[PDB]
């Protein structure tokens, strides 16, 4: 149906160095998306049951940016990102054929990688959801589609009990959000220097040290009010003295209650 | 100033120069080279690019260096000098063609080509007569080039473009004359035209130069003189209707518009093409009445006739609205014919109909013509001749060796 | 509303107009804005949609009447809007008086079809779609986070000031007498939107047409006020 040709995702997007400051965790989740892609036989010959992928949970923060990074680091054929809102729908019975036809497309596309977004929508009456998650794990643990390509869960709450007790068998490499230190934000600054006319007088270390506890969501809002108040001020160039009030406003006025 | 004020990138040399293959889009890459322009990377991109090419593609690619060098007169001799008098006939003949393309006032390239000219059967200097008579016609009532052209039409080579560039060259020499002339030049090519009734393409491109010599008239009775002495069975009726086309460049003479309506229903399906094709020449100024119901007809070419009647105008939304229906066709001559005027009429809206053509096909003519249209995008007779001569594209690739040398493109 | 109209002017008039600070800047928000106002009635929304008619192609589709007037064909006309908005892009897609939700479950899938199909799934964005409705709370939240990423604007409640200004714009093309004051009008009205003052203009010019006169005396302005004052 429309989900077949619509599901295939093209037009690549945000890259590697937009990571929210993780130096070791970016290797802990990079050595399963980039290293197995360079050769299949390598991790097959590395022993028994090569790792499928990683696990992302906790606070949203810089979410959906590292998955866009995984889409960007695709070297040969642009990959896909299954969304969670398509499995739980009205008129049950189409989610099974949906996951079996997208896993069948994974079989057809020479060991294609699959990513699962918003697992909390199908995680955790709920018998129509138990079909999608019990049949979903029944197809992941099954050796029919593939057992080496990719697993990656990106969600907000790890409060899904059944996937938490079914995950240690097949899923592996769970990591936290790993909030950055003071020096981590300047990488996101150096890569987002394509933003709305960052002047060369703007120092990225000054902007980094002027905002503590400012994980990728809060500096992404620094960029949101940066370009937004750059458009609303009828200006065309951005100067740190022109939007520092928007910076400390967007971090302090939004850091008071939250 | 063009190299100074303009800055064109390299991803069209690389991309538009990357989607070419199968030795025909390679000819579209000679079109890339000659009609790409600041940057001249594809010009100096290594070698063997002309060695993989074909023979008439060796003419088009040897003339492509003529098209890249419409300036640098001193550099033209030191760039084409390598391709001059080489081992391959088409390299030297297309090289002299390049020498005729690069300039129009040098007139010092004649002697090496003019001295070799005489062949009397088939020899190379007849192709050097293609590129040098045509390129000298681009360089040019002379009284030595036509006396040299007397053994040219007297030779009567089997190659169509011999008399093609002869009639077109002497016509470009004769366009804008004082009320035309009925002299023994075109009288001689009429008598020697009717001499041999073979290869009717001669009867198609010879009336081209005939009507070019008819150009410049204000009150010439040459339509009645030709009505007397060029009339025969339908092997000279195309000449009669060509003199009718070029003799009625345009004024307030609606009697020939109701004559156009009456003779438009003629059983002969070529005087419909050119005689109905005269519409873009006649009413070129009052273009509000030019949109007609020619697309609604059901003949063989009429949609092509209006398609040419679009031309290279600024192309308002109504013209592209006609290209909405004209763009979608099944015949390779009309689907091949639509991107030419589609990209001449528009010189974030240029490459979109190109992607529409990618949705149409994904033959070779349509792909070469749609890339050729990408390169097209990126009453003066000099812009009126090249395409009225181009109205005979539905033939072998030998004509496509003369398709690349159209001077109508600014 | 000068900032509110120069922010939509600078917002949607950045692509394809003044392009030296749009394509060299690397922003490209090909999603447009979402308009809504307590007055509504398309008066201010058409006074802001007309601000983009100077150098652009205009496309006005008011309401979903042409969809809900026949059998439930569905999002096929929206796909036609995607093929005409793909093969021809100058046109800003302006949709006014959005009252589709007010079957419903098919509006959710043509809403997901315009949401998914509007983002530019096949190109680097293709068409700007400016949306305009009366109430923003009745719309489903699916068009908020995926669709709107650039800006949406809110219209403030004046109570007095832009009631006087909207009176000035409604009566700019018409003729008002010297004794016809504004304080009693902006004060006597109690929570009346632009459609009601457009209705008192409608009884002003319409009741002036009743007597075939072009001038409206104060007595004929209250006697004219009785026309829609009785009709409403």
């Amino acid at each position: 149906p429309t989900v077949t040709m619509m599901q295939v995702e093209e037009k690549p997007d945000v890259t590697y160095s937009d990571v929210g400051g993780c130096k070791e965790q970016i290797e802990k989740l990079r050595e399963v998306v980039e290293t197995p892609l360079l050769h299949p036989e390598r991790f097959v010959n590395l022993g028994i049951e090569p790792p499928k992928g990683v696990l992302l949970f906790g606070p949203p923060g810089t979410g959906k940016t590292l998955c866009a990074r995984a889409v960007a680091n695709r070297t040969d054929a642009c990959f896909i990102r299954v969304i969670g809102s398509e499995l739980v729908q009205k008129y049950v019975g189409e989610g099974a054929r949906m996951v079996r036809e997208l896993f069948e497309m994974a079989r057809t596309k020479k060991a294609c990688l699959i990513f699962f977004d918003e697992i909390d929508a199908i995680g955790g009456g709920d018998n129509e959801v138990q079909r999608t998650m019990l049949e979903l794990i029944n197809q992941l643990d099954g050796f029919d589609p593939r057992g080496n390509i990719k697993v990656l869960m990106a969600t907000n709450r790890p409060d899904t009990l059944d996937p938490a007790l079914m995950r240690p068998g097949r899923l592996d490499r769970k990591i936290e959000f790993s909030l950055p230190d003071l020096e981590g934000r300047t990488h996101i600054f150096k890569i987002h220097a394509r933003s709305m006319s960052v002047e060369r007088d703007i120092r990225f270390e000054l902007l980094a040290r002027l905002c503590p506890n400012s994980t990728g969501a809060e500096i992404r809002s620094v960029c949101t009010e940066a370009g937004m108040f750059a458009i609303r001020a009828r200006r065309k160039i951005a100067t740190e003295k022109d939007f520092l009030e928007a910076v400390n406003k967007v971090i302090k006025s939004y850091a008071k209650f939250s | 100033d063009d190299i100074y004020k303009t800055h064109l990138e390299n991803n069209r040399f690389g991309g538009s120069g990357s989607q070419v293959d199968s030795a025909r889009m390679n000819l579209a890459s000679s079109f890339v080279n000659g009609f790409v322009n600041q940057d001249k990377l594809l010009t100096d991109d290594g070698n063997k690019w002309l060695y993989k090419n074909k023979d008439h593609g060796m003419l088009s690619a040897a003339a492509s260096l003529g098209m890249i060098l419409l300036w640098d007169v001193d550099g033209g001799l030191t760039q084409i000098d390598k391709y001059l008098y080489s081992s391959e006939d088409y390299i030297k003949s297309g090289a002299l063609l390049a020498c005729g393309i690069v300039n129009s006032g040098v007139r010092n390239e004649c002697d090496p080509a003019l001295a070799l000219l005489s062949d009397y059967v088939l020899h190379n200097s007849n192709t050097m007569r293609l590129g040098s008579i045509f390129g000298l016609g681009l360089a040019y009532n002379r009284e030595d080039v036509l006396t040299l052209l007397l053994p040219v039409m007297g030779d009567s080579k089997s190659s169509m473009e011999v008399a093609g560039v002869t009639a077109l060259a002497c016509g470009m020499i004769a366009v804008g004359s004082c009320n035309g002339d009925v002299t023994s030049t075109i009288l001689q090519t009429i008598m020697e035209k009717s001499e041999t009734e073979l290869k009717d393409t001669y009867a198609r491109w010879l009336p081209l130069g005939l009507g070019l010599n008819h150009l410049g008239k204000g009150e010439a009775i040459e339509a009645i003189l030709a009505a007397l002495e060029v009339v025969s069975e339908p092997f000279r009726s195309f000449a009669n209707t060509l003199v009718d086309v070029c003799a009625y460049a345009g004024s307030g003479n609606v009697l020939k518009v109701q004559q156009l309506l009456h003779i438009c229903s003629e059983h002969f399906d070529s005087k419909e093409k050119e005689e109905d094709k005269d519409k873009k020449e006649k009413k070129d100024k009052d273009k509000k009445e030019a949109p007609a119901d020619m697309g609604a007809h059901q003949g063989v070419a009429v949609l092509g006739i209006a398609l040419i009647a679009m031309g290279e105008e600024i192309g308002a939304e109504m013209a592209l609205r006609t290209f909405g229906h004209l763009l979608r066709y099944g015949e390779p001559t009309l689907r091949r014919a639509v991107p030419l005027a589609l990209a001449l009429i528009s010189v974030s809206h240029d490459a979109d109909p190109e992607v529409s053509y990618n949705s149409i096909f994904a033959a070779r003519l349509a792909a070469m013509l749609r890339q050729l249209a990408q390169y097209h995008a990126k009453k003066g007779t000099l812009t009126l001749c090249p395409y009225h001569s181009d109205r005979q594209l539905m033939s072998q690739v030998a004509v496509a060796g003369l398709l690349t040398v159209l001077v109508s493109f600014l | 509303l000068d900032n509110q109209i120069q922010e939509i002017k600078e917002s949607v008039e950045l692509p394809l107009t003044h392009p030296e600070y749009y394509e060299e800047m690397g922003i490209k928000p090909p999603k447009g804005v979402i308009l809504y106002g307590p007055p509504g009635t398309g008066k201010t929304l058409l006074a802001k949609a007309v601000a983009n008619q100077t150098s652009a192609t205009f496309l006005r589709v008011v309401g979903s009447e042409l969809i809900q007037k026949y059998l439930g064909d569905g999002p096929k006309l929206v796909r036609e809007l995607f093929r005409v908005a793909e093969e021809h892009a100058p046109s800003i897609v302006f949709i006014d008086e959005i009252d589709a939700i007010g079957g419903e479950r098919e509006i959710q899938r043509t809403m997901l079809e315009l949401l998914n199909q509007l983002d530019g799934f096949d190109s680097r964005g293709d068409v700007k779609v400016i949306m305009a409705t009366n109430r923003i709370e009745t719309l489903d939240p699916a068009l908020i986070r995926p669709g709107r990423i650039d800006r949406k604007i809110e219209f403030p409640l004046p109570d007095e000031k832009t009631k006087k200004r909207i009176f000035q714009i409604h009566t700019s093309r018409m003729t008002l007498a010297d004794d016809v004051t504004l304080d009693d009008l902006i004060m006597a009205k109690d929570d009346l939107s632009g459609a009601d003052i457009k209705a008192i203009c409608t009884e002003a010019g319409l009741m002036a047409l009743r007597e075939r006169r072009m001038k409206v005396t104060n007595e004929d302005f209250k006697k004219s006020k009785e026309n829609v004052l009785y009709k409403k």
